[PDB]
């Protein structure tokens, strides 16, 4: 009964949303996390005017800090700060003024219970006074060929406000410098900070004893889940540890390897479950797997023998033809050839199916869906909504003529095929020319 | 916090899954959660299956595929989320806001604001799983669209006694390998063995077959007398297991076509039933042979056409298929795709082919022809047959212009 | 490779023909026709004949000799002992020189003693 | 201290500080193209260029462990992989902090790759490993 509360004690910190006294802060972000904190704290607490970008890919914990120093500021400075948040993928070049306005009031509201439209808000600032405080994720969206008026104005209303202004911006590219404009560019105060990568083991073995100790005794078996886990991120023939390091090997984005890690946590049922799961450190393979059961291999092995038979003479005309194109056809006329040969080979006696070109429909209707073939020039899915509205405009070629001649090409080839194809399978011998 | 996990068979790993990251403490669970697996993977089935034996989490199920864009797609998020706050906490005054105003993600989130903003009185922090059934699936769709439900709920107050946790079904690995680097929790359905596939559908479209009136007539006219449920069972099982072996090779491990195909040959496996045909379901093989031994998936002298027309066509395919070098030649690729050519071809050709001159009625064959649609040209709207920039094709196989030929006593067959 | 073979033992002089002349005959094949530099998909000739995944394996042999000298419940070893502890163990033999090459960075960095060509020892 | 912010440029040491898997990508690239003398190579190319370079060092021993964790991810119960493990997390990775240029093509061996960066700071950073 009582493993419940330390069961979700770990998931709790796992997520992050922890209270400001007992989050955690990694060793190696503590540099960049103490420069942006010095940077808030002199716009809040010593109003000054400041203007910063953080860079680093995706899920690399760029806002984390930012929302772990406002909610630490809150506590102390509840009344003297207005935060204005802003994404670029929800909010457009046009809905990002409406979001400016609206959350302005309502951080007015509950704080009592454009060439005039900022300098308006300055003088409502003003006649009611607190240090407005700009968010934006994804930058580079705002940087774009179109117009910049917005970074225009933030980074212009740095050194010109009657009242503190704060902008802090968010992106993952590295040419952020060349994404803003010679003008935006200018106005910027241009101290980017790059988040700190993750570049040795140790710094990996820390975050995960960080994340995963327990500080506080909310159960009993917290001391001896603290020590299990120091004692397997020290043991290098730990399976936590090998797991750990090839994590680190392949890809170094953390919460990549805490999001694996929750099923772990969330699965156990009982202390002793909990330490023979992360001892034996199984489970992280099923999880792997399942994250494989969908690429080439994992379709590959669900078809059937028609099917099977079917891709391997469509893959040999691919492989014949000098850009790799082939039609239902040829892949027809191929598959039966080879049923003839198979046959031939068979002696006859003295006194294998052909299936019917209209079955094989079926089985060609199945492949194409299953993505083993495309069609000659297919884009799939398009970037954009304006690029979507003109594909759908106009009416390709290749879904007017029959089925019998739409022209595709292969996904995997031939030789991969022999890779995969088990060698017990009737047709394997022709996975060769 | 604790979850019931339903025993659904074959996603077990998936509903342990789905036992995780879904919990009633909206500080447990993700802000978004996707689904995968193509066509028949039961993901549906199973998301479902999982929400009807936990009543207590407030799920709101809408389907892109009816909501055919995303202005549709983001209004029914509004109008479902504020009728399912009204269903769960009525006696809180609250002020309706049109669904219908929801033009921009953006306004989504200010109503979605505004209504949390009402039920602000609640005691305890609830989560709200809206829950979009096949993303991909949506017809009028991009790639930019998923990350602004992605990142959506962090513009939302996190003061808030409502949270909002996201759940997407999705079918195309194309899609998700877009979306890796953002670490969105993800379960993944593979494909159904075959051994998967024929126990479920005994399992689920046995007892729905079991008493169809079809057999409530056999039954009486047959006179059975010791029949029982059991039997009734069996033989209505064996039934799926010999569509099974039989058209596994074509339809391939597809739930939906092998539904299909029962339905189409359950009546006449049934009606070929006589008294010394149950208990020796290996004579009832051998009666409905034919059944079992055609896919029956048709929907049903092929052409009966005029002659002039029949010899138009023949003319055609020979302007379609023959190279342009030989047409003062001989008169004097079928595996690819047809070849385009010209009016004053085709004249020609027929001319030279015929056992005729320049009468209405051979143009008037041919564009009955166009219209029945036998040979096609390069347009699509505004059909301008006069202007010169037009061309022509053959849309007829080779197996009826053979036929064609046999019926007009004409020889194609020496011309290649 | 068969004549070659007999070749090399003609040479040597003696009554039969061993590995050491099956090896260098297919090595000597595989030098003539100049195999490992020519790329196996297109035929064509690598001009060039430490790469990334070098760095690795050695960055994995130093770690690896590090393991099994802390390992180990004796303070010292010889490479003869070592060698039959690891590189014969398992998988076929893999030239010494390398572990020799990962224990000399392992010394110039000061993680291993080296005292003598006979023996090696832990870390002060 | 503020000149060499503003003069020194982070894309080298971030690419020196890049894993196992991404530098692989870049070296292989770099090699295609050496070997072609192009600018862009279809992940056709690159995806079993990676598997010649794999197997041309496959005389050794941790050539096998490398190889288990490329591809099968170490583990028994996966099975050989079209795709070294993570080959999509780098792929997108690169594309995300624009490093690399990749056109729109469904096809997942046609499509093109190429590098954004200048030749030659990829060549430091590939040295330095
Ligand atoms: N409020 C929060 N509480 C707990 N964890 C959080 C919170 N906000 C973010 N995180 C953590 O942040 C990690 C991902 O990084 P983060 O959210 O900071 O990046 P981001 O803003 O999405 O990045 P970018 O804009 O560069 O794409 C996740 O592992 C998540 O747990
Ligand atoms: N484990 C199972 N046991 C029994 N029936 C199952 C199981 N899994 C799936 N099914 C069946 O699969 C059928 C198809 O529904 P399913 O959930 O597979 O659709 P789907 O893959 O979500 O479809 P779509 O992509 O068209 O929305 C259901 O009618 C259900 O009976």
């Amino acid at each position: 009964p009582g493993f419940g509360s330390l069961q979700r004690r770990l998931l709790q910190q796992l997520y992050g949303t922890l209270p400001t006294d007992e989050k955690i802060i990694f060793t190696y972000l503590q540099d960049c996390q103490q420069e942006i904190d010095r940077i808030i704290k002199q716009s809040i607490i010593q109003k000054e005017s400041h203007s910063v970008i953080l860079v680093g890919p995706r899920q690399s914990y760029k806002t984390y800090l930012l929302d772990y120093e406002l909610s630490l500021l809150q506590q102390s400075y509840k009344e003297q700060f207005i935060t204005i948040r802003l994404n670029g993928f929800i909010h457009s070049e046009q809905t990002a003024i409406n979001g400016i306005a609206t959350q302005l009031e309502q951080q007015l509201q509950k704080i009592h219970g454009l060439t005039e439209v900022f300098e308006k808000i300055l003088l409502l600032l003003d006649s009611t006074t607190i240090t407005v405080v700009f968010i934006f994720d994804e930058i580079d969206t705002f940087a774009g060929p179109v117009r910049q008026t917005l970074l225009y104005n933030l980074f212009d209303m740095v050194e010109h406000s009657r009242v503190p202004v704060c902008i802090f911006g968010c992106t993952t590219k590295l040419n952020i410098l060349e994404y803003l404009e010679k003008r935006v560019k200018s106005r910027f105060s241009q101290r980017v900070i790059y988040m700190p990568q993750i570049q040795n083991l140790d710094d990996m073995v820390d975050a995960v004893r960080n994340l995963l100790t327990v500080r506080s005794e909310i159960s009993p078996w917290v001391s001896q889940w603290n020590e299990t886990l120091e004692k397997e991120l020290s043991d290098p023939r730990s399976n936590l540890n090998r797991h750990i390091r090839m994590n680190f090997e392949t890809f170094r984005s953390l919460p990549t390897l805490k999001n694996s890690i929750i099923p772990l946590v969330a699965t156990s049922k009982n202390f002793g479950s909990l330490c023979t799961a992360i001892k034996s450190c199984s489970f992280l393979d099923i999880y792997n797997k399942n994250q494989l059961s969908n690429n080439l291999t994992g379709r590959l092995q669900s078809l059937s023998d028609l099917e099977l038979a079917i891709l391997i003479s469509a893959a040999r005309v691919a492989l014949r033809a000098k850009d790799g194109s082939f039609n239902f056809n040829l892949a027809y006329a191929e598959y039966e050839k080879m049923i003839k040969a198979i046959n031939s080979r068979i002696p006859t006696v003295a006194p294998i199916k052909l299936w019917l070109k209209k079955d094989v429909k079926n089985v060609w209707e199945n492949l194409v869906q299953l993505d083993f073939f495309t069609e000659k020039s297919a884009v799939g899915l398009r970037d954009n909504a304006t690029a979507a509205f003109y594909a759908s405009n106009y009416q390709f070629q290749g879904t007017m003529i029959p089925f019998d001649l739409r022209s595709y090409q292969m996904q995997i080839i031939l030789q991969e095929l022999r890779r995969i194809i088990p060698k017990s399978n009737m047709y394997y011998s022709w996975t060769q020319l | 916090m604790n979850v019931t996990t339903p025993e659904v068979a074959f996603r077990e790993y998936q509903t342990n899954c789905l036992a995780s990251y879904i919990s009633a403490d909206p500080d447990i669970t993700p802000s978004n959660l996707i689904l995968q697996g193509y066509s028949g993977t039961g993901k549906t089935y199973t998301l479902k299956k999982y929400f009807n034996a936990n009543p207590n989490l407030h799920a709101v199920w809408l389907e892109p595929v009816e909501l055919v864009s995303w202005k549709p797609l983001l209004q029914a998020i509004a109008r479902t989320v504020q009728y399912k706050l009204k269903t769960l906490y009525p006696n809180i005054p609250t002020t309706d806001y049109d669904p219908l105003q929801v033009e921009e993600p953006f306004l989504l989130v200010k109503t979605l604001h505004n209504i949390f903003v009402q039920y602000e009185s609640l005691q305890e922090k609830t989560c709200l799983f809206l829950i979009l059934d096949g993303f991909d699936s949506l017809q009028d769709l991009d790639a930019a669209l998923f990350n602004k439900y992605i990142k959506l709920n962090e513009l939302l107050p996190k003061d808030s006694k409502i949270n909002i946790k996201f759940i997407y079904t999705m079918l195309e690995t194309s899609f998700l390998q877009r979306y890796s680097t953002h670490c969105i929790p993800t379960v993944m359905f593979p494909r159904y063995n075959v051994d998967e596939v024929s126990t479920i559908l005994v399992m689920s479209r046995c007892g729905e077959l079991m008493e169809d009136s079809c057999l409530r007539k056999r039954i009486i006219e047959e006179q059975i007398t010791d029949c029982t449920d059991d039997q009734f069972q069996n033989v209505a099982a064996n039934f799926i297991h010999l569509i099974v072996q039989a058209f596994h090779s074509y339809t391939g491990n597809d739930i939906f076509a092998l539904n299909d195909l029962i339905d189409f040959k359950w009546p006449k496996y049934v009606s070929r039933i006589t008294k010394e045909n149950i208990f020796e379901p290996l004579a009832l093989y051998k009666s409905a042979i034919k059944l079992f031994l055609s896919t029956d998936d048709n929907l049903s002298q092929t052409y009966d056409l005029s002659i002039i027309s029949k010899y138009l066509l023949i003319a055609s395919y020979i302007c379609s298929y023959l190279e342009p070098r030989y047409d003062a030649s001989i008169f004097s690729p079928r595996y690819l795709q047809p070849s385009l050519f010209a009016i004053e071809r085709l004249l020609a050709i027929f001319q030279a082919i015929f056992p005729m001159k320049a009468n209405i009625e051979v143009f008037q064959n041919l564009s009955e022809l166009h219209t029945l649609k036998l040979i096609a040209t390069t347009m699509n709207k505004n059909i301008d047959y006069l202007s010169p920039k037009v061309r022509w094709k053959v849309n007829v196989p080779w197996e009826i212009i053979k036929e064609i030929s046999e019926s007009v006593h004409f020889n194609i067959s020496d011309y290649f | 490779m068969i004549r070659l073979a007999e070749a090399h033992a003609k040479m040597k002089l003696k009554n039969v023909v061993e590995l050491e002349d099956v090896q260098e005959a297919v090595r000597l094949i595989r030098s003539a026709i100049k195999d490992y530099a020519t790329d196996p998909k297109t035929g064509k000739i690598d001009m060039n004949l430490k790469s990334v995944i070098q760095r690795k394996l050695q960055e994995d042999l130093s770690r690896e000799i590090m393991n099994v000298l802390k390992d180990q419940a004796s303070d010292s070893m010889s490479f003869n002992e070592l060698i039959k502890q690891i590189n014969e163990h398992s998988q076929d033999r893999v030239e010494s020189s390398d572990i020799q090459e990962a224990l000399s960075r392992l010394q110039q960095e000061d993680k291993v003693i080296v005292l003598g060509e006979g023996v090696r020892r832990s870390v002060r | 201290k503020a000149l060499n912010e503003t003069l020194n440029s982070h894309v080298i040491t971030f690419m020196t500080r890049l894993s196992f898997t991404a530098k692989l990508f870049i070296y292989a690239l770099l090699n295609l193209m050496k070997k072609n003398g192009s600018q862009e190579q279809e992940l056709g190319d690159i995806v079993d260029e990676i598997k010649l370079l794999i197997e041309v060092n496959g005389s050794n021993k941790f050539v096998m462990e490398i190889a288990k964790t490329l591809f099968q991810q170490g583990s028994d119960n996966i099975s050989e992989q079209l795709r070294i493990i993570s080959w999509d997390f780098v792929l997108n990775q690169l594309l995300d902090a624009g490093i690399l240029f990749k056109q729109t093509m469904k096809n997942d061996r046609i499509c093109c790759v190429k590098l954004n960066i200048s030749v030659e700071e990829a060549k430091r950073a590939m040295n330095e490993d």
